[PDB]
RNA sequence: GACUCGUUCAUACUACAGUGGAUACACCAGAUCCCAUCAGAACUCUGAAGUUAAGCACUGUAAGGCUUGGCUAGUACUGAGGUGGGAGACCGCUCGGGAACACCAGGUGAUGAGUCAG
RNA sequence: GGAGACAUAGCCAGGUGGGGAGUUUGACUGGGGCGGUACAUCUGUUAAAUAUUAACGCAGAUGUCCAAAGACAAGCUCAAAGAGAACAGAAAUCUCUUGUAGACUAAAAGGGGAAAAGCUUGUUUGAUUUCUAUUUUCAGAACAAGUAGAAAACGUGAAAGCGUGGCCUAUCGAUCCUUUAUAUUUGCAAAAUGACGUAAAUUACUUACUACUGUGCAUAUAGAGGUGUCUGAAAAGUUACCACAGGGAUAACUGGCUUGUGGCUGCCAAGCGCUCCUAGCGACGUAGCUUUUUGAUCCUUCGAUGUCGGCUCUUCCUAUCAUUGGGACGCAGAAGUCUCAAAGUGUCGGAUUGUUCACCCGCUAAUAGGGAACGUGAGCUGGGUUUAGACCGUCGUGAGACAGGUUAG
RNA sequence: ACAAUGUGAUUUCUGCCCAGUGCUUUGAAUGUCAACUUGAUGAAAUUCAAUCAAGCGCAGGUAAACGGCGGGAGUAACUAUG
RNA sequence: AUACUGACGUGCAAAUCGUUCAUUUCAAUCACGUUUAGGGGCGAAAGACUAAUCGAAAAGCCUAUUAGCUGGUUAUUUUCGAAAGAUCUCUCAGGAUCGCUGGAGUUGAUUAAUAUAAUUUUACCAGGUAGAGAUAAUGAUUAGAGGACAGGGCCUUGACCUAUUCUCAAACUCCCAAUAGGUAAAAAGGGCGAAAUAACUCAAUUUGUAUUUCACUCAUAUUAAAUAAAAUAACUCCAAGUGGGCCAUUUUUGGUAAGCAGAACUGGCGAUGAGGGAUGCUCCUAACGCUUGGAUAAGGUGCCUAAAUAUUCGCUCAUGAGAUCCCAUAAAAGGUGUUGGUUCAUAUGAACUAGCCCUGAAAAUGGAUGGCGCUAAAGCGGAUUACCGAUACCAAGCCAUAAAAAGAA
RNA sequence: UCUUAACCCACUCGUCUUGAAACACGGACCAAGGAGUCUAGCAAAUGUGCAAGUGUAUAUGAUUCUUUAAACAUUUUACGCAUAAUUAAUGUAAUAUGUCCAUUGUAGAUUUGUGCCCCACUUUGCAUACAAUACCGGUAAGCAAAUGCUUUAUUGAGUACGAG
RNA sequence: CGCGGGGUGGAGCAGCCGGUAGCUCGUCGGGCUCAUAACCCGAAGGUCGUCGGUUCAAAUCCGGCCCCCGCAACCA
C-alpha cells in the first residue's frame, strides 16, 4: 500500500560516525590460491632451508658440547 | 538441437582415456513400489484423512534440461553429460 | 532496473578515436614483478578477463602471476568499510604504475647526493618543500615602456 | 650507396606529379619434380633472359588530411559564498578553476638491432 | 400361509455424493478495480563525467536457438558505386576499376571486431573429467553467471600456440521426494548364503590359510524430473444478512495548496463594419485575474465535523440588471447600443422536477450575479443518494450484481 | 392414494431448439474402468498377466428440466420506405 | 395497529398515550393442558421466531483461548547516546538479518610521536556530464549557386552529382570542463653486494627466478610534502533501540501546476533550548551546568519597545502610495507625471533609453507595512558613525563529569 | 516563612504521530489498590572454589532432633559434563623416536650486558597477531600380493605440552 | 477515454497454417425460346485498409497510424 522507495540519505553521514575503516595490511597473507609448481618448488626450497638450518643447528651444538 | 549417436570423448573410470561412447537420450525412469518415502507416504495416506501431501498444479515451463547417456565402447560404464534447457531436441540426420 | 555484467559501459568501454582494433604486440612484451603496483586500465578489443566497471583506472599492488593472467590486489569500498579485493586482469589490461617510478627516480638523485654531502661531510634536507615563499625582486622596464591599462567600455 | 629484421603507429595517411636505378630489391622467364587451383592469375617450385615502364625509394604540389603553436578567449562554462540583485525567469559581485569549433602560422618524421657493396 | 439359500446383516471394495463437514480464494498498487508487472531477470537511457541511485520513468528485450551458427587451422574480404558484356530489361550472372566496413556478426539493444571476431574451406567434438583462488549480485550468504590458473586425458596447427561452449553484456530454480549413473568404499544390529576355495588331516563340531559371496531395502557421491507470486503454501466465488480488530498509514463531507477545465478581464490590428483598423467589432495570435465550475490532490479530521435539496431567516460582496448622475455612438427624434462613477434601493406569480441547473406560461419597472462550513437538520422538512422488506430489465452456472429503473420504510 | 415440485381466480393462448448443462432408457456387439478372485514367473517376498461390476463412454428419450431465442448488403413509373 | 412521519421521545412506557383506521361467523378469537430443543425445532418465508437474548438461545467449562493490532505500563541525579538506509520475507501497519548505539574487556599508547586522518601538496592516473559542434559520423533540417536521368510545353522545371548555407537532439558525438574518484610520498622496509636451497627455470647446478644466512648503509641529533585537543586509536565480546520520517539550498525526473509525487549532494529538524525574523517546529544568528561583570552577533535605534526624531547625498506625493529573505500576490503592456542618461538635428525641435511614480490592478465578518503613525520620512537607493542588542564570545567564582599531577610526619 | 502586588516572560497535560495549544485521542474530583514476573533450558559477563578433573546424584550414616523442614558425614574403577578428533558407515585416530630433549617464521611482553636513571646500542624472545610447515579422520588422483600403500591435491567444529 | 477481435473480386466468405490467392452470387460473351426470363456452355475480375520492419520468400509474421465491431465506466 503506497510506499516511499528509496534514499541513500545519513548513510554516509553514519559511516563517517565510525570512520570508513581500511585494510591492517599484513605482511604475510595465506598462499592457497597461487601458482602449483612453482609454489611446491617453494615449498621444497623453504622445507630445505629449513633441513639446513636444522643440520646447521644440530652439528653447532653438537660440537660445541663435543 | 541435433546430437550424433556416436562420440569419441574422456572415459574417466575402468578406461581412462579418451574413447568413443555410444550417445543416447536418458528417459527419466520409472518409480517402484518399494522406495522408503513412498513406502511412508502411502501408509500416511492409508486411513481416514484424505490426502496428505501437497499436489503440484502449478506449472510455468514446457521444456527439459536435456541428458546424454554415454555409453563406454572400451568398457562396461555409463557416464552422463547434461546440457540447455530445450524445447527442440533430435537423434542424428544432419543438415 | 537490470543489474548484468557490463551495466552501464556504453561510453565507458568504447574505443578512443584512432586507437581501433588490436595493439602491439609490444604492449604484451612489458616485465612485470610481484609487489609492483599496477594500474588496470582496459583496451576494449580482448574480452576474456575484463574487470569490472569499478576497477577501470585504478591502481594496485600484483600478488600473483599466472600465464597471461595478473592478479591485482585493488581497494573497493562498501558502504562504510574499503577492502582488498582480488582483481584478476590480462596482460592487455596491465599498466606499469608511475607513483614508484617517482620514488624511484626521487631515490636515485638522493643517493647521489647522500654520497656527494657524505663526501663532503655536510648536511642536507630531502624534503618536498613547500611553495610560497618569493625574494625580493626588480622590474628595469623603462619608466614610459610600461603598460597603462584601464577598464573595457560596453558594446 | 643498398638490404633484412624491427620500433613509434599518418610528421609515417590519401591524391596527382616529377627524380632515381653499380651492388641490391623488384618487374620478368618456365612448369619436370614438391605443390596449387576453373586458371602457374595467385600460391608452390625452378630460372636469370631483359627493364626502370611499374612496384619501391626520394622530391614536388597556393594539394586534402593529420600534426604542433598562436588566436579564438579569460569569451563560453563552472565549484564555494552572500537576510546579494531581479516580479519571476534569471543576472551581478567575493573567493576560485576555466573550454571547444572556426581562423591564422609552422611542420610533414624519427628510431633499435643486424647485413652487403666503400 | 407366503418368500427362501436369494434376501438380509456384518466386513471389505469401486462409484455416486454442496445433503452435511473442515478449509483456500496473493502482492505491488497516485485510494478500490478492470488493467499492467515495474513480482525472476537483460540492454541503453533517466543518473547530475570513478562508482553509487528511485518512480505504474522512458525506448525496449527474456523463458530460446545452434552437430554447427561449436573447436582449431588455412585461405579470402564485405555493403556499395562507376565503367563494360548474348537472351537480359530497374532488378538475374560475369568482368575490370573504386571501395576503413557505410556489410556481416542466431535472436534485443548497446559495445567490440578487416591478413577477423565477417565469409569460404580443411581437420574435428575441449559443448571432456577433477580442483582451487576468486569477480559479479552482494550478507560481501546462497544460487546463477563469469575470470585467472592448476591436475588429467586429448583435439588441432609446420611449430609458437590455441581449445574447459557460443565476440562481450541475457537465455534461469532450495529442502524433502523420485530416477538413472558411480565405488579392491559401506550398512540392514547374536550369526551365516563365493566355495567346503586352497592345503593338510581323516576315529571328527579336525586343523590351518584365502581382497573380490543371495533376493529386497538403506546409504554415500553426481546429474536430471519444479516450483515464472521465479531465497520455493496443494487453494474458487460471494455478503445490500453480516460481525470483530485496527485505520485519517486510506475514499465519500468541509477547509487548504493549484487553476488544467470553467468563468471573468486584457493587449494587439488581418479582416468585418456602404465608405471607414478600433462608433461597434475583432480573428490568426498573445497576457492576466478568479475559484459561484469541474478537476488534480490526499496536508487536516474515521473512540464520528449528521451525508442532497427545499422551506424559513439575516448579513456581506460587486465582476451593476434596473432606479441616480454622467461620457461615447454607425444619433434627427423616439428609441436603442457600447461605457464610467455608483452596492443607497429593488429584483415577482405559477406550470414541470429529486434537482443545482433547466425549461415553458404570465406579471413586472427590471424579474443582475455571487459569499456566508457547497449559508441555514438540538431551525424545520424527509421528496431524493444511502440500512434491513419487495418488483421488473440486463449481467452472473450459482449465491448474487447493476452512478440500471421502482415501491415501502 | 401418498410423497415431491413448479405456476397462481376468471378470460385467452402457450411458438422454436435435446446441441450445451441436467435428468432419464437399453446393453457384451461395445471403448475405458476397482477390490477380491484365477493363472504365469521366481528360491521366496515380489513381479507380471487374466476377470460382462457399476459408473462414465458410445446410442436413444425428454424444454409446463436448467436454459437460450443473429448479423449484413441490394431492390419499386415522384420522394420515401422496402 | 393504516395514518396523523400526532403527543411522548432524562416517558405514565427500554415501543406508552391520543385521535384516525383495519377486524367482528370463521383459514374466527380466548383459556387451560399438551407436543416438537440448538446447526436443533418450528416458520401463510420476513432468515421469522424459539422467556427485554438470535444469519445459530441461555448456563458452565476447555480459557488467563488467540490478537503482526488499540489503549495503559509507577522515585531521583549523573554519564555516553541513535535510527527512520539496506537485504530476504504470502512481504509492504510485521519479522529476521545489515547499518548506526551502549556496556564490558583486552590490545595500543604515554618517549610532542608513529600508527593514524569526510584535509590539502607534489607526483601520477582514469573520465566523456555541463559546455561546444553541424564544414566529424547518426538522426534532423532552411535557402540559393555550380554542373551531365526524369517531368512539363528546341526551351524550361525537377531530382542527382559538387562546393556552400539557416536552425538543431535526454536516450547523437570531432573536441571537451568545474566538481567528485583512485594510487604516491622509506626501517616488520628499501639500496648494492656475497654465500646458501630447488623436484621451478633456460642450451646452461649463478642461466635466471624466489627464498634463506651473512655483509656493507638510507633521511628521522626537528621527522625522505604539509597540517592535525593525531591513542578520544585499534580489536573482541555481549546486547539494545530502529526499519511509517520530514524541511531547506543547489542539481533534478514525472506531472498544467501544486505547501503535489519521485530522486541526487549537503545541512537541518526529528531528538533543541536561546536571540532575531511583528507572530510562526524548520529561515537567520547560535547549539545550553550554576552565577558575576564585560564586549559583541544576528539584528536593530519615531512610539508601542531597548538605542539616533543621528549625520550624509540622491530620488520619491500616490481622489486605495510605499516600507526587513522564506512570507502570504502580480505580468505582458502603456504613460506630454517627474528624474537622469544616449543618439540625432537645427537652446530650441526630434528620437530612443532606464530610475522612481502612475495606469494595467476585482470578492466575499470589520481589517490589517505587526498597530499607531510617518512625507525637510519613521518612504525607496546609498554612505558615515555612535549607541543598543544573547545562556554565542572573553575574564573571574562555584558545582559535578573526564583526564592529568602528587601522596601509604 | 507565608501574602498579595508590580515590571518582564508564561497556550491543556498525557498520548500516538515526521508534526498537537489544537477543529487529533484520554482525562469532573479525591483516596486506596493498579502493569517486564516466575519456572525450564541456554549464553555471555563478572565474582568464587577446585583443576585433568569436577559435581556428590538417588541414597546411606550419625551420641542429628523446640528452632534441626539444616547442619554434618560418606570404610579407593557409578553417572553428567570436560580429558579427541573425524564420520552415512564397519571404523580409524595426533612431531617420530634418532631425544626428559620437548614444530618453523616475522613482529611482540620479559631478561643479560655494554657505553643511579630515562637513554642508544646490543642481549634474550610469552601472550597474541600474521603466515608456515608437519600430522590425523573424510574425499580425490596414482598404485594396489590384504600390517593397504603414494609426493600430490582437496576437506573437518581438526591437532601441534590439556582448561575445564 | 481504458481493455480485445477484424479489414482479400461489385457483394459475401475461403487462401489468410509465409512462396503457387479458391468458391458463390454479381458482371461479361455464346446458346435455348412467338418474345423475356429460368435453363445450358464459356470467360473476365482481387489494388489483399494505409505507413514503415523482419525473413531466402510477407496478402499472411512484426510494429505505428486509419476506419469497424465487441467489451469497460462498479465501492466511492
Amino acid at each position: 500500500a503506497k510506499s516511499k522507495n528509496h534514499t541513500n540519505h545519513n548513510q554516509n553521514r553514519k559511516a563517517h560516525k565510525n570512520g570508513i575503516k581500511k585494510p591492517k595490511k599484513h605482511k604475510f597473507m595465506s598462499r592457497k590460491g597461487l601458482d602449483p609448481n612453482f609454489f611446491r618448488n617453494q615449498k621444497y626450497c623453504l622445507k630445505g632451508i629449513q633441513k639446513k638450518k636444522k643440520e646447521l643447528k644440530l652439528k653447532a651444538k653438537q660440537e660445541k658440547n663435543n | 538441437v541435433n546430437v550424433p549417436k556416436t562420440r569419441k570423448t574422456y572415459c574417466s573410470n575402468k578406461c581412462k582415456k579418451h574413447t568413443m561412447h555410444k550417445v543416447s537420450q536418458y528417459k527419466k525412469g520409472k518409480e517402484r513400489l518399494s522406495s522408503l518415502g513412498r513406502r511412508r507416504y502411502d501408509m500416511k495416506q492409508k486411513g481416514f484423512g484424505g490426502q496428505t501431501k501437497p499436489v503440484f498444479k502449478k506449472k510455468a515451463k514446457t521444456t527439459k534440461k536435456i541428458v546424454l547417456k554415454l555409453e563406454c565402447t572400451k568398457c562396461k560404464k555409463k557416464r552422463f553429460q547434461t546440457m540447455k534447457r530445450c524445447k527442440t531436441f533430435e537423434m542424428g540426420a544432419d543438415k | 532496473k537490470s543489474r548484468g555484467k557490463r551495466s552501464g559501459t556504453r561510453y565507458k568501454f568504447s574505443k578512443k578515436f584512432r586507437k581501433h582494433g588490436e595493439c602491439t604486440a609490444n604492449k604484451y612484451l612489458e616485465k612485470l614483478n610481484y609487489g609492483d603496483y599496477v594500474d588496470i586500465v582496459c583496451d576494449s578489443t580482448q574480452q576474456k578477463g575484463m574487470p569490472f566497471n569499478y576497477y577501470h583506472g585504478k591502481t594496485g599492488k600484483i600478488f600473483h602471476i599466472t600465464k597471461r593472467g595478473v592478479g591485482v590486489l585493488v581497494n573497493k569500498r562498501v558502504k562504510h568499510r574499503i577492502e582488498q579485493k582480488k582483481v584478476c586482469v590480462r596482460i592487455e589490461h596491465v599498466r606499469k604504475s608511475r607513483c614508484n617510478e617517482d620514488f624511484l627516480l626521487r631515490k636515485i638523485k638522493n643517493a647521489e647526493l647522500i654520497k656527494e654531502a657524505k663526501l663532503k661531510n655536510e648536511h642536507i634536507n630531502i624534503k618536498r618543500k613547500t611553495e610560497g615563499p618569493k625574494p625580493a625582486a626588480m622590474i628595469k622596464v623603462p619608466p614610459s615602456k610600461i603598460i597603462t591599462i584601464e577598464p573595457l567600455p560596453f558594446y
